[PDB]
This record gives C-alpha cells, structure tokens and sequence, in this order.
C-alpha cells in the first residue's frame, strides 16, 4: 500500500553541545493570553512531550510581536528560525506558488504556523501577510533548544 | 553459528589504530579543480552538488561533492562539513565509499570520490517496487558490519536511507554522504539526518549515541522489504509525530523474523533496542532472521548480489536521475577562508 514517494533530502538544525556555565538566574505573562499558548500548544509536537518544568521555562521564552497591516510575518522562502502563534489580529495566507501565487486561508485570534522551525531551519512554506493591527508570539528555535538540551543533559543515563 | 562464524576483535583492534592515525594527520589541496570536467549533475544537496568528472590529464571519472562555503557558513553547519571531509578520507571497510582527494578555492570545497555508476539504491527500490527478504537481508548484513565498523572507532553516520546507498558494479553498497558523520565520545545533540529515518531520540532533543544508527537500519530494512518507509505522511510533523508514537504495522507478506527483528531495531526505549543492549551487535547477528547469513562471505564480498544495474561502460550515468546543470565559477575574492582553514 501506501504513496507519496520522490527523493528525500537531508533536514539539519545548528551544531550544539551545552557542558560550559549556565549562568542566567520571562516576559509579561498577560495571563488571560496566557491560557491562549497553553492551550494552543497542547497540540504542538515538541510541546506535548515536555515536562512542566520544561513546559513552564518554555512559555516566557516566547518573545512579543507586533504587526499592523499589509505586513509580512513569514515570506514563502525564508529560512527563518521562531515558531508563532497568533494572539490576537487578523492574517491570511497566501501560498503563492506553484507558478501563479492566489490565496489559500484565514487565521483570526487563533491558529499558529511555523512549528517545522523549532527543530530545524527550513523554507517558510506561504506568505502571512497580516489583515491585522493584531499581537503575535514568536519563539526563536536556539532560545528553545538550550532549554530542552540544557535539561536533559542532567539526567541520568543507562551506560 | 551467528556471532561465531567470523572472529573479529584483533581486526577492530588495528582498524582503530589506523583510524586514530589517520584523523590526526589528512591531505590538503591534493587536487585542482581546472584538471576535472564537469560532465553532469548527479545529485544537488543543500550546500551543493556532485557532479561527475573527468579528470582531463587522466581521463578518470569521479564524482565530486560541491560546497558553496557561504551557504554552509551561512546556514552554520560548518563543523559537520569539515567532519564529512576529514573522517570520511579516515576510514576503510568495503562497503564505505573512497575519497581520492579533495581541495578548496575561493568559494568551494571539493571532495573527489571514487564514482560509483550503480545509482542510488533508491532507484532501483522504486523501480522495483520492493525486495525479497533475501534481497533485501543481503544489503543489511553489509550496513550490520559498517556499522559495526564504525561504531567501534566511535563514529556515529547518522544518515541511513536509500538515497546514500551505492549499488556497484558487483550489486554491493557502497555508503556515501558523511555530512551528518561525526565522532562521539558518549553522546551527542545535534537534530539531524532525514525525515522518515530520524529516531525518537533525535526528534525530541534527549541526547542520543550509536543507538540511533541501529534504528536507521530498523527502518532502512523495512523500506527495502516493505516498498515504502514504515512511517510515512504529508507533513514531516506527521512523521515525527508517528516515529515518536512509535506504533507500525507490517505487511501481510512479511515473514515472522522481520517482524521479530525489525520489533527490536524500531524500539522506542533504546535500552531495548537491538544493537545497544549488553551483546550489542551480536543479538542482530544472532537473530533468527540473520541465520543464513554467511557473515564472513559477505565481508570478503564473496556472495553473488542479487542484483547488479545494467552497466555500459566509462561514465555511464544514466541509473542517475537528471538535474538542472547550473555552472560554477569560483572567484576573485576568498569567501569564509579562515573558518575552513582545516580542510
Ligand atoms: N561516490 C559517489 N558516486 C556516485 N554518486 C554519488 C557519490 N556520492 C554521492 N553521489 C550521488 O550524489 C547524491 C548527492 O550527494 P550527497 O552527498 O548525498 O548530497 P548531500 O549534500 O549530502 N544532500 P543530502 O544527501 O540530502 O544530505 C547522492 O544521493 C548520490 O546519488
Ligand atoms: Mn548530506
């Protein structure tokens, strides 16, 4: 059975080992937008695994973005490295591609896009540009990983 | 049988000390780039392409890894590109592809290796539709042995797939693409190598070791026996989302002892995994599966392939696909040098 066959490539995020200092020691929880992330990732992938304590460091890495109108938050061919999530605005989605370049979805205070980012950099696959004045979450694919190696590397193991 | 039929620690022994010596002194500029003709395409990558050439004083066909400095630089996967070039001109096993040499210019890295014009297993799998078990048995018990290989000289390939898999002119593999190549101590982070083949160690960031390759060759076996790959999707978070889940079904046809063996290979607690546990590789070549492998034959090669591609002559490269030739030229301004200073 099955399909969808055709040469695969080779997906690659950055080179990075932790063991050095861990120095350090959260932004504006908003509270009620709060709920929004901890339930709009209670779908993500990378997410659902976490432990609460991973899960917790994880929501204040999550950085403020704001964007008015005819703007653009994700060209279709960028490389790109933050995962978002829509918190409040309007934005839709031009999959400009396949020759031509039409219209193809409408995010509205809800929905997210870009989790293929937080593991790996890869080509932006559409155009969002914003319908908004609307506030987006936004999460740098580095920031991430230092908080799940950097947790996981105290944990012992089998040898 | 099993484990017993080829004695192997005092080869692994020297192996190692020949590899440790190896590493620690290389080749620099062995080559010129205007003493090769770049006859086609065979493959585009993502920091390049490799191209097959002749040289021109010597009318020898190789095929040549491209890399466009800035981009690697620029996507910041320089560390592996140098481990590609230096552990790859390190290593010696029969089913491990060879480097002739290399050298760089103001813009690319240039690997020479020794051309191989069966193609990609890839290829041939999806032409063929799907292999024997005996078929199929045949390649895994040369990616067993590489492995093995490799892995007792500390290395971790962490890219198994058909795509990197050379059939010769005698139907046997010859593994190629050392991107993801690298020597590991105890473990190592990186998320890396290809889609439906990635690990459940890797996707989640837990920190992984040599285990990872043995689950590559869990899924390697099955895509051979099965046709396609056992997780499959549109999306590649589909895909995660499936490996991590781990569960997978068979297909009706496939024996009792793929299933046995591929149950322990695709094992999500790599502390169950085979190929990790106290007999390491051995409860592979001991499994029921692998037991009319004839292990010390299929070292020396003395085995007839099921297969061998339809061969022509001197620079046949038509079991290659055809790609967009998109000609290179150096420059007149060095680009990144310093940061490459090695290779
Ligand atoms: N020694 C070789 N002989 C013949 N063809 C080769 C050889 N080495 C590589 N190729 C072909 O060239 C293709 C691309 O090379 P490869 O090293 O895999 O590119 P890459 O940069 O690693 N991209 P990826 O494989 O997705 O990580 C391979 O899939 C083979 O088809
Ligand atoms: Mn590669």
């Amino acid at each position: 059975v099955i399909n969808r066959f055709t040469r695969r490539a080779s997906v690659c995020a950055e080179a990075y080992n932790p063991d050095e200092e861990e120095d350090d020691a959260i932004h504006p929880k908003t509270d009620d937008q709060r709920n929004r992330l901890q339930e709009a990732c209670k779908d993500i992938l990378l997410f659902k695994n976490l432990d609460p304590e991973q899960m917790s460091q994880v929501l204040d890495a999550m950085f403020e973005k704001l964007v008015k109108e005819g703007e653009h938050v994700i060209d279709q061919g960028d490389d790109g490295d933050n995962f978002y999530v829509i918190d409040r605005g309007t934005f839709d989605i031009y999959v400009k591609c396949d020759g031509v370049g039409r219209c193809v979805g409408n995010y509205d205070n809800r929905g997210s896009f870009g989790e293929l980012a937080l593991m790996y950099n890869t080509p932006r696959a559409a155009t969002i540009t914003a319908t908004s004045p609307g506030a987006l979450w936004g999460l740098d694919r580095v920031t991430f990983r230092r908080i799940i190696v950097k947790n996981n590397a105290k944990k012992r193991k089998m040898y | 049988k099993g484990s017993e039929q080829e004695s192997v620690k005092e080869f692994l022994a020297k192996a190692k000390e020949d590899f440790l010596k190896k590493w620690e002194t290389p080749s620099q500029n062995t080559a010129q780039l205007d003493q090769f003709d770049r006859i086609k395409t065979l493959g585009t990558g993502s920091f390049g392409r490799v191209m097959l050439v002749k040289h021109k004083e010597s009318g020898n066909h190789y095929a040549m890894k491209i890399l466009d400095k800035q981009k690697v630089v620029k996507l910041k996967q320089i560390e592996h590109t140098l481990n590609e070039k230096r552990i790859l001109q390190a290593v010696n096993f029969p089913f491990l592809v060879k480097l002739e040499f290399s050298f760089k210019d103001n813009s690319n890295l240039y690997m020479v290796m020794e051309y191989v014009a069966g193609g990609e297993m890839f290829s041939h799998l999806r032409r063929i539709g799907r292999f024997s078990e005996p078929h199929a048995r045949f390649y895994a018990a040369q990616i067993v042995l590489t492995f093995e290989y490799l892995h007792s000289l500390d290395l971790i390939y962490r890219d198994l797939k058909p795509e990197n898999l050379l059939i010769d002119q005698q139907g046997y593999i010859q593994v190629t693409d050392f991107g993801f190549a690298k020597r590991v101590k105890g473990r190592t982070w990186t998320l890396c190598g290809t889609p439906e083949y990635l690990a459940p160690e890797i996707i989640l960031s837990k920190g992984y070791n040599k285990a990872v390759d043995w689950w590559a060759l869990g899924v390697l076996i099955y895509e051979m026996a099965a046709g396609y790959p056992p997780f499959f999707a549109d999306q590649p978070i589909q895909i995660y989302e499936k490996i991590v889940s781990g569960k997978v079904r068979f297909p009706s046809h496939f024996s009792s002892d793929l299933k046995d063996l591929l149950r322990n290979l695709l094992q999500v607690d790599l502390t169950k995994r085979f190929g990790n546990l106290k007999n390491g590789v051995n409860d592979i070549k001991n499994h029921k599966w692998f037991a009319t492998t004839d292990w010390i034959a299929i070292y020396q090669r003395k085995v007839e392939a099921p297969f061998i591609p339809k061969f022509k002559g001197p620079g046949d490269t038509s079991n290659f696909d055809d790609y967009e030739e998109e000609e290179i030229r150096v420059s007149i301004n060095e680009k990144c040098g310093k940061e490459f200073t090695e290779f």
